[PDB]
RNA sequence: AGGACCGAACCGACUAAUGAAAAAUUAGCGGAUGACUUGUGGCUGGGGGUGAAAGGCCAAUCAAACCGGGAGAUAGCU
RNA sequence: GCUCGCCGGAAGACCAAGGGUUCCUGUCCAACGUUAAUCGGGGCAGGGUGAGUCGACCCCUAAGGCGAGGCCGAAAGGCGUAGUCGAUGGGAAACAGGUUAAUAUUCCUGUACUUGGUGUUACUGCGAAGGGGGGACGGAGAAGGCUAUGUUGGCCGGGCGACGGUUGUCCCGGUUUAAGCGUGUAGGCUGGUUUUCCAGGCAAAUCCGGAAAAUCAAGGCUGAGGCGUGAUGACGAGGCACUACGGUGCUGAAGCAACAAAUGCCCUGCUUCCAGGAAAAGCCUCUAAGCAUCAGGUAACAUCAAAUCGUACCCCAAACCGACACGGUGGUCAGGUAGAGAAUACCAAGGCGCUUGAGAGAACUCGGGUGAAGGAACUAGGCAAAAUGGUGCCGUAACUUCGGGAGAAGGCACGCUGAUAUGUAGGUGAGGUCCCUCGCGGAUGGAGCUGAAAUCAGUCGAAGAUACCAGCUGGCUGCAACUGUUUAUUAAAAACACAGCACUGUGCAAACACGAAAGUGGACGUAUACGGUGUGACGCCUCCCGGUGCCGGAAGGUUAAUU
């Protein structure tokens, strides 16, 4: 049982990319940016409540931040957690 | 028996094996085993405290019974076994009550021989009893110095002690060194000589053998530079000084016993 | 030719890392000194 | 069987000629089941360690490591 | 794109360590790249790392670390008990195919497995900080059984030749398929089952150990591979539709047999040797306190569960350690022909041509090739080159510690073809036939397959161990017995070490060593042991105690604090 408030905080965004699109189309799997602390179960819960859609399974991974250079000064982008969430057969997501 | 090995290579030429067939060809009694890791002759500070120790073969520790307290229960000798931890051979015995122990194998002992500890026990080889009960003139081994402690004198492959006298609460032992020593007469002792008496006839026959026995090589002080040893330095081979340890103390002759607490027990020093 | 530095992360950490430094008084002192100096990377710790 | 033999890997470094290289090259050379070799981790600390002993080795530094301090040592010398 | 060349026990493929975006795409060429650069590991932007079963975490411990109390220490702190950490070791579980520009045992497809809860019905002794078993272990050697893998034939598809021949004993390609589940084999280990008692296993034990007694000779454990299923599937040479020339979608034959065969597996086995070969948990089992008709245990079945972190890419290197796009770096994989071979040569798969080129064809330098006659005259020195170089057989001195010396030396044979023998000796081994406690069984049988070595006869060349590969040999002699070790980076030796020898200390709270100490090493050793010193295999051997040391003595002389 995850708290409503917690759930709302978990899910950061949808991730747009070719791969993501492919996943959505073929495998019925949505690619989300989620909180770095968000566990799989929590993510699933969030998905179910907040998008109103049955979840088969969630795979997560941590994306490491790229090191960049703004002019002369070096600086690193933040790490962030990506989640492939596979929706059950016949579940169409808006 | 001793066996001079045929010189099919140098390093085998001068080898003499001591091959006893009556030893157990097999894995030892595992309950009585325990771990025994190597020091490298280095103490808790991590410094080398005794030179020339290092390496050699992994060895288990056989838990030998030197206290020898199963009084009245007769044991029977199951087998003789190789112990890597000592010059003697050990013997796995089986008490009538079902317990097993390792003991130093004495001279005549073999599989099937019955042995017994206690005041009542028969004065025969391998039997153990207090030195007040043991007849004067007898050869004993595995001799306790303090009653109850465990055998400390005469444990090595072909050693034994003579009980020369029993004067009241003490008995006088003629130790293998030639030292005559008073010992409390209630101290325990095992009848006969300890076993593996042709141990001294073995000759390693190569450098490697020594190494296998965990003995690193020994450099001569005279081969060193003066900063290292008192004997060091000299152009060519010089040695114009009285022999001494690496720490400058005389080596040829200078006595080093300082124990004034046990001077009373020493009847006569060895010669 | 086998050069002197042959990196190993665990070894580095155990040797020089924060916790090691903390463990002893001299280590602590070193840390303090570093802090005083204004070091950004107080220890080898990543 | 063997600190046995011939010989690749592997470990070494006797001869030779020759910066890519703050010790290498190519051609040969020694050991190659052992007192062998190697990975990972551990321990020994500076008049201290370790040393099959050459004053060798202890982070390209060693008849006393490196870093900071006494310290602007002292310099009848340049 | 087509040729050419190089690596191929790597200059290929996959990891660890280390790095940390170098990966992929688009875009830009100032700088960086030893030249140019449209290219890049460079700049900028975007994308990319998907796990119950791989690894970490986790449970367990080794060396070692920390260490409540504690012992010790001016202070700081040292050592260490209980404990708790610490992998490089032990501990549950996944395979095949398909897919991305870039991930995959992680996605998808198929087919699996694991150990937890929870609930069940069925049963009914459960229970640990304790007991026992197990885990649990060395070197070498030898086979035998296997597979990986390869070769040939069969089969299936395609081919009929740019130049003489090529419808055949011809040519090219393919002929692949897992874990799991079932079977429990080659083979290895052990005698089982029941009963009774017992000073043992810190207490108890129905467990282990020990005694008896009965009865049956098969009982159990282990075990590669094969076979079956998994699989009416998947993959499949290439054909066929579309084409953003990148590829996408459909489709799909055969898919067998024999022989050879590992250094891999059975094997943590067996045999043997002495130098005598981790630990703890998981796992099995036994009970105690306990609880007692409850919990807990095992039984299947249902359901839920398996979080977290790593996953790109380089990894013998242009990405790690070397200031560089410059030598070092642990593991795994190991095709063909020749060969003893992981050597060597040429090749496969795959990967590269080393980020300045173009000419010229002087001296001189480097790295190679050949050389008349002579053959060490060179030189400090045959330094360097040259030479020797294989298998089999014959043959082989002094001296010797009887092992050696010895590959001593020195010689002969060596290709191809045919025959012996349309392929032998051997190896393997199908049908058939017989037996049978029935199976992965035993006999007999020899088809097919594979296949040396030799002899005889012929034959070609200047030359048959034809290339690469691959000892130079002998004689006298110093030193060190020997194998070893050593000055990282001018010294590898006659130096150090060595087995052996001798002296000497040391009676165990050992001498000695590291420690203001506690303590630790010596050693869980005990004089056949340990320390120190010298000598240095083996053989034959090996006067002086005045000096300096050490050992013993203590009559006298001298002699401190103290008084």
């Amino acid at each position: 049982m995850i708290r409503e408030e917690r759930l709302l905080k978990v899910l950061r965004a949808p991730h747009v990319s070719e791969k993501a699109s492919t996943a959505m189309e073929k495998s019925n799997t949505i690619v989300l940016k989620v909180a770095k602390d968000a566990t799989k179960a929590e993510i699933k819960a969030a998905v179910q409540k907040l998008f109103e859609v049955e979840v088969e399974v969630v795979n997560t991974l941590v994306v490491k931040g790229k090191v960049k250079r703004h002019g002369q000064r070096i600086g690193r982008r933040s790490d962030w957690k990506k989640a492939y969430v596979t929706l059950k057969e016949g579940q169409n997501l808006d | 028996a001793v066996v001079k090995c045929k010189p099919t290579s140098p390093g085998r030429r001068h080898v003499v094996k001591v091959v006893n067939p009556e030893l157990h060809k097999g894995k030892p009694f595992a309950p009585l085993l325990e771990k025994n890791s190597k020091s490298g002759g280095r103490n808790n500070n991590g410094r080398i405290t005794t030179r020339h120790i290092g390496g050699g073969h992994k060895q288990a520790y056989r838990i030998v019974d030197f206290k020898r307290n199963k009084d009245g229960i007769p044991a029977v000798v199951e087998r003789l076994e190789y112990d890597p931890n000592r010059s003697a051979n050990i013997a796995l015995v089986l008490y009538k009550d079902g317990e097993r122990r390792y003991i130093l194998a004495p001279k005549g002992l073999k599989a099937g021989d019955q042995i017994q500890s206690g005041v009542d026990a028969a004065i025969k080889p391998g039997n153990t009893l207090p030195m007040r009960n043991i007849p004067v003139g007898s050869t004993v081994h595995n001799v306790e110095m303090k009653p109850g402690k465990g055998g400390q004198l005469a444990r090595s492959a072909g050693t034994y002690v003579q009980i020369v006298a029993r004067d009241g609460a003490y008995v006088t032992l003629r130790l293998r060194s030639g030292e005559m020593r008073k010992v409390e007469a209630d101290c325990r002792a095992t009848l006969g000589e300890v076993g593996n008496a042709e141990h001294m006839l073995r000759v390693l026959g190569k450098a490697g053998a020594a190494r296998w026995r965990g003995v690193r090589p020994t450099v001569r002080g005279t081969a060193m530079n003066p900063v290292d040893h008192p004997h060091g330095g000299g152009e060519g081979r010089n040695f114009g000084k009285h022999p001494v340890t690496p720490w400058g103390v005389q080596t040829k002759g200078k006595k080093t016993r300082s124990n004034k607490r046990t001077d009373k027990f020493i009847v006569r020093r060895r010669s | 030719m086998k050069r002197t530095f042959q990196p190993s992360v665990l070894k580095r950490n155990r040797s020089h890392g924060f916790r090691a430094r903390m463990a002893t008084k001299n280590g602590r002192q070193v840390l303090a000194r570093r802090r005083a100096k204004g070091r950004a990377r107080l220890t080898v710790s990543k």
